[PDB]
């Protein structure tokens, strides 16, 4: 009666309470679709955006959190800026008491102790967000980190989220099989986002407009996010292809 | 605010302590690892596992080094094992590294990480840890030990053992192929050959992590010339390394 | 005047050939006062030796300290203490009170039971773990001492013949030291035995 | 499927939702109507103040409150439980302002509150809050306005609106944006507010109501945040019922 | 709300009394046997453990005999874990109370403390308690060999000879057909192993389950020595006493 | 911890009183007659169980001074923690305005300790109830209180507490007179010896008698010197 | 049902139901009246006595030397809010030299009032007060909801049978607050409010507690034979 | 069940509490003219005796 | 309809340990006080519960100071910490002004104290559990308004009566009391009736080993009398009844 309602183990080994968080991930219906290029990440992301009275360049689902970190959030918005704040705050601390710029694998494994302490609480509850840090490091690379709210992550040659998710590992996972090769190729990292977002046309089943995607791409000692003006030029560019 | 000081961990009505048995559950949900201990070293060996091939396990780890004499290797939650680890290097510092300035004695360790087992099967507002972890090393004095820590907190010496889902059938292999003679490459034949009756999903020298605790290499040393300190004895054991001797079966 | 000064006492070790020796000399008093010629500040742990001079309350209270740790120690690990992570657990103590130090000055002799191997360190206040395969002065007449230890040393003497070389180098310093003389004790120790000495130190 | 779930709010409910905060956001539905036009020079908020009573003082009950000297926040639901929100504003806009002495922008303040909204949300212990609000201002960025939903959600918005008669105003709103989808006059918007208000009145057309409205402009109040009074309330009454007939 | 998830684990029944604590002393009936026997020589200390397996290192555990201080160690019986913490407390004050009188602690003084100790947790704190149960065998000048049993109630009664542990009934009724005034360690010993075999649960009564530990006065120069007697030389004495 | 333990009952009470006071009778059984010039506190004690030592076990009567002494019905193992209380605030007393306690002094303190046990969060109360009893320095009238877990003290002439406490008082309204004590400290004894052999019986091996005399004497009675009082007492009757 | 244990837990009806249960607290009260005009305040206090040889209970607390406050509800509840606005009317008279705005005093009531009733272990306080005062904008008068909300108003009762006094104070609505200077005519225009609140417990000598506040009269509290002039 | 409860289904709630002094003394006698009683019997002593019945 | 909160309501409004506390009060045994213009009369039923109770030196009149004294009633460990505080307040009064304490003022401050029961919140530190069940009426005596009788109840509210008892035997108590005071009564007559009323709601028998009486008179300040005139009152009585 008490067993599934703080994080306590259950008769069968589970926290059932911790699994709920899993199914809260899926209810903001945004996707997400992430590859390793040659020397850059792209990770384009759906901005879906109900209403006419909503300012359109206020929604986002990129958030900065370095100059080389960028962290892209599937489920609620709430949950979303919390694990944002906390986030660039231990970007700022580790640069203060270490002199160098924070490292991605170091952020993905400080956000999931954080994530492990609040499922071993009875006073917190687990953010229910997936986030997804990409990054390019000088010792280690271009590199995709997927934290959870158990506390698990691992690194990845590509991934996704959202509810479709399960149609985006398909297309990803195909095209590393038939080329043999662990990450994406191609130079520039323009082009990148050009097979990138064909990648996510034919999953989806759905065409996208400058409105519809949200595009971040962290290159070398850099962040941005492409203005909606920007991503058009991308789109045309996918017409000659 | 906080008002849980009141502990989870509760007796049950005919006995038992109802969070740890429970806890012991998700112990043997989880991957399949086991040690075997020679005369000369310490193996241990564990099964990666991912959600896709899309995940990477080059960046995965699941056997850590506490301090350079000691390994660990767990069954059970992948993150109640990552917080575990990091406090194990902690107090295996501030607790013996500031006080008699080198690394602890395995029996010493363990008895700490059985401590911290214990003040989560107990406290308010905390559960036990679910995992049960070997925590296989070497000193000076009482040779080499292969330990098993559990969510009860307590621990047991052992000389071959094995954790994790396929747990039971496991160790009746593992009793009847044990031998009081064993070398260290001798002990690696006998855990690889049990490890890859309980894989039956791909076996490769990527996808099984192998971890020796042999005798010493100055080349991880990572400088020379202090002949006073000997190298690293925790060693894992890279890919291509494994591969060979997985086809020496 | 210092703290140090207003009580003495000194305290030797020297390596021999497979053993070691510590000795000390048994005056406790206060400036010119000299109270007591039965307090030993030679004290063991084990095998491992740790004698101790300078402000006497401290050199109590360190005595009490020590015995605390190594009854902690041996427990819990089941064996004595070697004299090389002594040597560790006698300056990270010193250290946790660096502000306010213990005017103290410790000197540890010992044998690693593990090679056979004599070993001895000093300190002298909050830190400062000082390596010697040679010798070792403590005390007030670290000056007295430090000259004749290095003038009679010859490495790799018998057991005998450092019994010899030890009391002539605590004896002529000791007496040229208005802060010692009365008694001495030489602590002769072997990885077989362990002799204890007393001498005719003449009195003050 | 258990039973427990609407007893606290660090529970999750089986489907991920929460409970106490979906039944927060019905704890805003009893309240009054509150608009926020967004114009190209500033913002203007309006509110429907009930007189409930023939025995209430007449402009002397606001629910507007200014927090810094340039953003306004406006709110519906439990109005004390409002209060407190701006409250927590104004201490953590006053150390913005010691700290780096500037006003606090507008993306920055809509930062602070929001994490303070979630924070309560976290726990078991703390009440979720049981108000929305409708802020923005004029700062050196330009003019924002948000709306901060008691989920602790907030966005970005042009046209706004919270309590009752919010199902008449968002629909009022997507109008007037049609009509000036290329920007309003700060000066135009008071009666257009003023408007919004009288046709969202019909929700609750029992009863007899103050309209309060205030701006924050750029270019007629020098971009810190005014109540609108005189002779332009009364322009903007006399406007409202002229549409209405 | 906080208040719907505590147990109350600290109220008592209509009864008068503390469910959590009867429940604790349930759970120590589960785990291994550990019987004491104070001879008028000596205090012979013998535990069976409740776990066994031949893979499983035997051969330098002492998980049931741990040491408190020169002078006087436990016998263990109940959740090891909760144990290990109390065990690691009582050598902190038994090596304190020798730092401040340099006098040999009284076995009374060091039972009483770790007693109230488990007495705070029934006491306050809404926590549960540690179900722990320890026979200490201990040599004090004043009163000779000293014989204790303490119950997580955090209460403590003296013996002469007593069981803890599993099959408690059994065991106690054992000790008390034979036990004579007028026995030596030697006695003792045959005592010990054979109340041991009557409450086994394996087929025969084997050494490599037997853990087993002394304190004799018959040590030279007048002196106790505490001994915990290593596997080979248990396997030896269980020769001479023809169990095997 | 700060949550309630003891809370407001809908009839008028407090539930882990009632239950407490329960508790006490669960417990051995102490006996308290008072002569003209003695206290006499007499407990109960086990011997179901077998091999028990008699030199080490402690007492169910604490000497807390030299001159008040102290005896217990109920749980065995809370005792010890309102004597620990007890004994420190005797030497407090000693410290701060000279002379040693007076008894009615010890009994006022260590009801405010029960007292306060009733109504402080995060504690149940104690499960336990005295017989504290002693003499008041350089005056030698006894004095005899009893406290209870409520945390109500009471001075009474006799009483009895713990196991069939009712049983044993109504024996002490029939042959202890409130207005002749036993005449001398030997009949005194007498009456607490022929009290207990109702309930305890089962031989003088399980009965205990603590006397006090004024001036500072504390005697606790040998088992031989038991017997022969039980004895006496059979054959008389 | 199970929704009202607590001050945190919500509730479908988008209320708090504790909240509510602490205003009903105000209901089983006794009546107070306040009327206003635009110079001096009135608080008209209907007292109350248990039994015969009882006495009656101070209703009317001064709060500062131009401020009272009279209490509806739990008495404790009342003891705790009063020294919270003595203690804030007394940190403004030594820190700023100013007397405390009477606007600006219902905000700093507000405050302490929500700040229990948002937190765990806590409750709301079932007292309402109406507080009268004569600052630098004149006279008002704040009804001080046990809800938190603060509003200001012309005239106003709570208590048991107070709606039959918001209704004397509403017909009479146009009258009093013109007429100024005359505190007389507003005691007597106060004590008929609150005599439509009686239902056979008259008004008496020792029943009957009046204070006043004005511009040209500093906090009076009349009792005795000093509110037999104004039955 | 809420349903249930609001009037017009159960216009009246009828509230059944616990006596006070006089209320447990008419009971007492209610009970106690089926008895034989000497004179003596004053019940306002026993009532007062049995609180919260 | 509902109680698993430690300080909440009640559909009512008011706290419902409150509640309860009120009910506990008669649970008490009597103390009765008539407050006159001569001084202030507090007789009380001691209880005796058996004869073996020694029941001179448990007394439920306690003196606070010279001029405020009081009779306690309900639950007397309650009354044992509140009384305390009393005692402490009187002193800081004469401390801090050098003026003796009014009783109304005195009494103000201990009704602050009864509620201070929760978890810990607002600007009063609680502490308690469970709120006191347990009233006292503080008698005393101040240079402003003569002589004055209170009634402190567990609520948290005070009232100045000129009669009132408490206890199980209110009810048929404050129904005399109703009828046979008036405004003047003579320090002795009223001392009379105090053992007139005591004695109708007596469930013992009136003698001075289970009735006690106390006065504060200005003059004499507090005084309990003793049992020579608390004897001879109670034969006056008896006498004067058998005039009629």
């Amino acid at each position: 009666g008490y067993d599934r309602h703080i994080t306590i183990f259950s008769p069968e080994g589970r926290l059932y309470q911790v699994e709920y968080a899993f199914k809260a991930t899926n209810q903001t219906n945004i996707n997400s679709l992430a590859v390793r290029g040659k020397d850059c990440t792209v990770v384009i992301s759906q901005k879906k955006v109900p209403d006419k009275l909503l300012d359109p360049t206020t929604v986002s689902y990129i958030f900065c959190i370095s100059r080389t970190i960028g962290m892209v959030v599937n489920g609620p918005i709430p949950d979303a800026r919390n694990a944002a704040l906390r986030a660039k705050a231990e970007a700022a601390e580790f640069r203060y008491k270490y002199g160098y710029d924070m490292p991605c694998d170091v952020l993905a494994k400080r956000m999931a102790n954080l994530s492990q302490i609040y499922t071993q609480r009875a006073y917190m509850r687990p953010l229910g967000v997936i986030l997804t840090f990409v990054s390019v490091d000088e010792e280690l690379g271009p590199s995709i980190y997927k934290t959870d709210p158990a506390g698990y992550y691992v690194g990845y040659k590509a991934t996704a989220t959202g509810p479709k998710q399960q149609e985006i590992t398909t297309n990803l996972e195909n095209h590393f099989k038939k080329s043999k090769i662990d990450h994406i190729n191609e130079e520039s990292w323009e082009k990148v986002v050009e097979f990138a977002i064909t990648h996510m046309i034919d999953a989806l089943g759905t065409e996208f407009s400058k409105n519809d995607l949200e595009v971040g791409v962290a290159t070398k000692d850099k962040f941005f996010t492409l203005s909606a003006e920007n991503i058009e030029e991308r789109l045309v560019a996918i017409a000659e292809q | 605010t906080d008002r849980y000081s009141f502990s989870l961990t509760t007796f049950s009505p005919s006995g038992k302590l109802g969070q740890i048995d429970y806890a012991l559950t998700a112990v043997k949900q989880g991957v399949t690892s086991l040690g075997i201990k020679a005369t000369n070293g310490v193996v241990i060996a564990t099964e990666k596992k991912s959600s896709s091939p899309l995940a990477m396990s080059e960046t995965l780890s699941k056997v850590s080094l506490l301090t350079p004499d000691i390994g660990a290797v767990y069954s059970g939650m992948g993150p109640d094992y990552r917080v575990l680890v990091d406090k194990s290097r902690k107090v295996a510092h501030t607790s013996y590294k500031r006080i008699y300035g080198e690394y602890p004695p395995t029996k010493l360790l363990v008895s700490e990480v059985a401590k911290i087992m214990q003040e989560a099967t107990q406290s308010g507002g905390v559960r036990p840890f679910g995992v049960s972890l070997l925590i296989a090393g070497h000193d000076e004095f009482n040779g080499f030990s292969l330990y098993q820590v559990d969510p009860s907190g307590s621990y047991f010496p052992w000389k071959a053992t094995a954790i994790g889902k396929g747990s039971v059938a496991a160790k009746t292999f593992l009793e009847k192929r044990w031998n009081d003679e064993l070398e260290l490459e001798d002990a690696i034949h006998i855990a690889l050959l049990t490890l890859k009756e309980s894989v039956e999903g791909e076996f490769n020298g990527d996808t099984i992590e192998l971890a020796i605790i042999g005798d010493e290499n100055p080349d991880l040393l990572g400088y020379t010339g202090i002949p006073t300190d000997k190298g690293p004895r925790f060693r894992k054991l890279t890919s291509q390394e494994i591969n060979d001797r997985l086809e020496a079966l | 005047s210092d703290p140090s000064s207003i009580n003495g006492g000194i305290v030797v070790a020297m390596t021999g050939k497979d053993c070691v020796a510590i000795a000390c000399d048994l005056r406790l008093g206060s400036q010119s006062l000299g109270v007591s010629n039965k307090f030993e500040k030679i004290f063991h742990y084990g095998h491992v030796f740790l004698g101790i001079t300078g402000l006497a309350t401290d050199v109590t209270t360190l005595n009490e300290m020590f015995r605390y740790k190594t009854n902690l120690y041996k427990l819990k690990e089941e064996r004595a203490i070697e004299p090389e992570t002594f040597t560790q657990l006698v300056s990270s103590s010193l250290y946790e009170r660096r502000f306010g130090p213990y005017f103290v000055g410790p000197v540890v002799a010992g044998i690693n039971s593990k090679s056979g191997k004599p070993f001895i360190a000093g300190f002298d206040l909050i830190g400062c773990i000082d390596e010697a395969k040679d010798f070792i002065v403590s005390g007030t007449a670290s000056d007295q001492l430090f000259g004749m230890c290095e003038s009679l040393y010859e490495p790799n003497l018998e057991p005998e013949d450092l019994f010899e070389t030890i009391s002539q180098a605590l004896l002529n310093a000791a007496d040229r030291d208005a802060l010692s003389g009365w008694g001495a004790v030489v602590y002769i120790i072997k990885k077989d035995e362990v002799v204890k000495r007393y001498l005719k130190m003449r009195q003050d | 499927i258990g039973t427990g779930y609407d007893l606290s709010n660090s529970v999750f409910s089986p489907d991920g939702r929460n409970f106490q905060v979906e039944y927060a956001v019905k704890a805003v539905e009893n309240g009054t109507t509150s608009i926020g036009i967004k114009c190209n020079d500033g913002v203007v908020f309006a509110v429907e103040k009930l007189i409930t009573s023939k025995l209430l003082v007449p402009q002397k009950n606001v629910k507007i409150q200014v927090v810094d000297r340039h953003i306004g926040c406006v709110y519906s639901g439990l109005i004390p439980d409002g209060r407190h929100l701006v409250n927590r504003g104004r201490e953590e806009a006053a150390s913005f302002k010691k700290l780096y002495k500037t006003p606090i922008p507008i993306p920055a303040f809509a930062d602070r509150l929001g994490q303070y909204v979630q924070a309560h949300t976290l726990y078991n212990s703390v009440r979720p809050f049981g108000v929305s609000t409708i802020f923005g201002g004029v700062d050196k960025n330009g003019a924002h306005l948000y709306m901060l939903e008691p989920s602790g959600s907030y966005w970005g918005y042009k046209g706004a609106a919270t309590g009752k008669g919010r199902q008449s105003a968002k629909a009022e709103l997507e109008k007037l944006v049609d009509h000036h989808p290329e920007g309003l006059s700060a000066r135009e918007a008071v009666k257009q507010a003023a408007k919004i208000i009288y046709l969202a009145h019909e929700d609750n057309k029992e009863k007899d109501f103050e309209l309060e409205i205030s701006w924050c402009s750029l270019s007629e109040t020098n971009g810190l945040h005014k109540f609108v009074k005189g002779d332009l309330l009364q322009e903007a009454i006399d406007f409202a019922q002229k549409e209405i007939n | 709300g906080s208040r719907r998830y505590d147990s109350r684990t600290t109220i008592f029944s209509p009864e008068g009394r503390l469910y959590q604590v009867e429940y604790a002393l349930e759970s120590i009936s589960h785990a291994g046997t550990a019987i004491g026997i104070m001879a008028s020589d000596g205090i012979v200390l013998a535990a069976e453990r409740k776990v066994t397996s031949t893979l499983l290192e035997q051969d330098t555990s002492t998980e049931k005999l741990y040491k408190l201080n020169d002078k006087i160690a436990v016998a263990v019986a109940g959740l090891t874990a909760d144990a290990e913490i109390l065990i690691n407390t009582a050598r902190i004050h038994a090596q304190n109370y020798l730092k401040t009188y340099n006098e040999d602690i009284p076995v009374e003084i060091l039972v009483r403390r770790l007693s109230d100790i488990k007495q705070g947790y029934t006491q306050h704190g809404g926590l549960r308690p540690f179900g722990v149960s320890f026979i200490y065998a201990g040599y004090d000048d004043r009163y000779g060999y000293q014989l204790y049993t303490s119950n997580p109630s955090g209460n403590y009664t003296g013996w002469k000879a007593i069981s803890v542990g599993a099959n408690t009934s059994a065991a106690q009724t054992l000790l008390q057909m034979d036990y004579k005034d007028d026995m030596k360690v030697d006695d003792a010993i045959e005592l010990a192993l054979k109340t041991l075999s009557k409450t086994t649960d394996s087929s025969a009564l084997t050494y490599d389950r037997l853990e087993f530990a002394t304190i004799r006065k018959g040590a030279n120069d007048g002196e106790v020595y505490q001994k915990i007697f290593k596997p080979q030389e248990i396997k030896d004495i269980l020769v001479k006493t023809g169990i095997t | 911890y700060d949550r309630a333990l003891s809370i407001f009952s809908p009839d008028g009470h407090i539930f882990q009183v009632e239950y407490a006071l329960e508790a006490v009778k669960r417990g051995t059984c102490a006996v308290g007659v008072k002569g003209k010039n003695c206290v006499v506190l007499g407990c109960e004690r086990r011997s179901t169980l077998k091999l028990q030592d008699t030199r080490i076990t402690p007492s169910k009567v604490s000497k807390i001074d030299s001159h008040v002494v102290l005896s217990f019905s109920g749980l065995n193992a809370d005792s010890r923690i309102l004597i620990e209380k007890a004994r420190v605030e005797a030497q407090s007393h000693r410290l701060t305005l000279e002379d040693p306690v007076t008894v009615e002094y010890l009994t006022r303190y260590v009801a405010g300790v029960q007292q306060r046990y009733t109504q402080s969060g995060g504690v149940r109360p104690f499960g336990v109830s005295t017989l504290i009893a002693g003499f008041d320095p350089r005056d030698d009238e006894p004095k005899l209180y009893q406290t209870e877990p409520s945390g109500i003290y009471s001075s009474w002439s006799a009483q009895t507490i713990g196991r069939n406490s009712k049983t044993v008082r109504e024996f002490l309204e029939k042959n202890y007179d409130r207005k002749e004590p036993p005449a001398t400290v030997e009949e005194c004894v007498k009456l607490t010896v022929r009290s207990l052999l109702e309930v305890v019986q089962t031989g003088a091996k399980n009965i205990e008698i603590t006397v006090v005399k004024p001036d500072s004497d504390i005697v606790a009675l040998s088992s031989e010197e038991i017997n022969q009082y039980v004895t006496q007492i059979e054959q008389e009757k | 049902n199970n929704y009202d244990g607590d001050t945190v837990t919500f509730s479908p009806t988008g209320r708090l139901f504790q909240v509510e249960y602490a205003l009903e607290a105000i209901k089983q009260g006794s009546v107070t009246v306040g009327l206003r005009s635009n110079t001096h305040a009135v608080l008209v206090a209907l007292k109350r006595n248990a039994d015969e040889l009882s006495s009656y209970q101070k209703k009317i607390i001064k709060c500062d030397e131009h401020m009272g406050l009279s209490l509806a509800g739990l008495a404790p509840d009342a003891r705790v809010l009063s020294n919270y606005l003595r203690q804030q009317c007394n940190y403004s008279s030594l820190v700023f030299n100013r007397k405390l705005a009477v606007e600006r005093a219902g905000h700093l009531l507000c405050d302490k009032a929500q700040k229990n009733t948002q937190s765990y272990g806590g409750r709301p306080y079932g007292v309402g007060l109406l507080i009268i005062g004569y600052d630098k904008s004149g006279a008002h008068l704040l009804e001080f909801q046990p809800s938190g909300n603060v509003t200001e108003l012309y005239g106003t009762a709570i208590g048991a049978r107070s709606q039959g006094a918001k209704t004397y104070l509403e017909r009479t609505l146009d009258t009093f607050i013109k007429i100024d200077g005359n505190p007389d005519e507003l005691i007597k225009a106060g004590v008929e409010a609150i005599s439509q609140s009686l239902r056979d417990e008259s008004l008496t000598v020792d029943n009957l507690s009046i204070a006043i506040v004005g511009k040209d009269t500093p906090f009076t509290i009349y009792d005795g034979e000093a509110v037999a002039k104004y039955i | 069940d809420p349903a249930l409860l609001r009037p017009g289904r159960i216009d009246r709630k009828v509230e059944f509490s616990l006596p006070d002094l006089e209320g447990r003394a008419n009971i007492f006698r209610i009970h106690s003219k089926s008895m034989s009683v000497e004179r003596g019997i004053r019940w306002e002593l026993i009532s007062r005796l049995c609180p919260n019945s | 309809e509902y109680d698993r909160g430690v300080s909440t309501f009640s559909p009512e409004g008011r706290l419902f340990q409150v509640e309860y506390s009120l009910e506990a009060i008669k649970l008490g045994s009597t103390a009765i006080g008539i407050a006159t213009k001569e001084g202030v009369v507090l007789g009380v039923e001691k209880r005796a519960t058996s004869p073996l109770l020694e029941s001179d030196s448990i007394e439920k009149i306690v003196e606070i100071d010279r001029h405020i004294g009081c009779a306690m009633s309900g639950l007397t460990a309650d009354a044992r910490s509140m009384i305390e505080h009393a005692r402490t307040a009187a002193v800081t009064h004469n401390l801090y002004y050098d003026e003796d304490i009014n009783v109304e003022s005195l009494t103000q401050s201990v009704c602050d104290l009864a509620l201070r029961f929760g978890e810990g919140a607002s600007g009063e530190e609680r502490l308690m559990s469970r709120p006191f069940g347990v009233a006292l009426l503080i008698a005393g005596h101040d240079a402003d308004d003569g002589y004055q009788l209170f009634h402190a109840e567990p609520s948290g509210t005070f009232y100045r009566y000129n009669a009132k008892a408490i206890g199980s035997g209110s009810e048929g108590a404050q129904a005399e009391l109703l009828n046979e005071w008036h405004s003047s009564l003579t320090l002795k007559e009223a001392e009379l009736l105090v053992l007139k009323i005591l004695k109708q709601v007596m469930e013992e028998k009136l003698d001075e080993n289970n009735a006690q009486l106390s006065c504060i008179t200005k003059q004499d300040g507090f005084k309990i009398y003793d049992n020579e005139k608390t004897a001879e009152l109670i034969k006056e009585l008896k006498e004067k009844e058998a005039a009629e």
